[PDB]
């Protein structure tokens, strides 16, 4: 989407691997807040919104 | 009503301990009051701070 | 300590990092005392094909 009217995708009812994301150095930035990017595989969430 | 001086000495020691326990629920500027949140969510380079 | 890596992977050459260079090739200690010096060597270390 255009940034004035951004997408919001509900991510739910699944197992997710974040190591496959943050190790893909093609990402020019990978900030995280309240969590370490390396630690995400040891956690669960009620939903995730992308 | 007579033993107010002795019941006061019981009450002050209990209120001081209950206050000392309640302060474990405070954040003090951390991400959580619960130390296992900090340790389960962060790497040492963040968790030490 | 001396080596060649691609320009993206230079950001893994710091204490407490993770990813294939930090994990499997060259790991710095959490309390490293020292300096990391890096430069583009495309003129010396690249070759055609």
């Amino acid at each position: 989407a255009s940034v004035y009217a951004w997408n919001r995708k509900r991510i739910s009812n699944c197992v997710a691997d974040y190591s496959v994301l943050y190790n893909s150095a093609s990402f020019s930035t990978f900030k995280c807040y309240g969590v370490s990017p390396t630690k995400l595989n040891d956690l669960c969430f009620t939903n995730v919104y992308a | 009503s007579a033993l107010g001086k002795l019941q006061d000495v019981v009450n002050q020691n209990a209120q001081a301990l209950n206050t000392l326990v309640k302060q474990l629920s405070s954040n003090f500027g951390a991400i959580s009051s619960v130390l296992n949140d900090i340790l389960s969510r962060l790497d040492k380079v963040e968790a030490e701070v | 300590d001396s080596f060649v890596i691609r320009g993206d992977e230079v950001r893994q050459i710091a204490p407490g990092q993770t990813g294939n260079i930090a994990d499997y090739n060259y790991k710095l200690p959490d309390d490293f005392t020292g300096c990391v010096i890096a430069w583009n060597s495309n003129n010396l270390d690249s070759k055609v094909g």
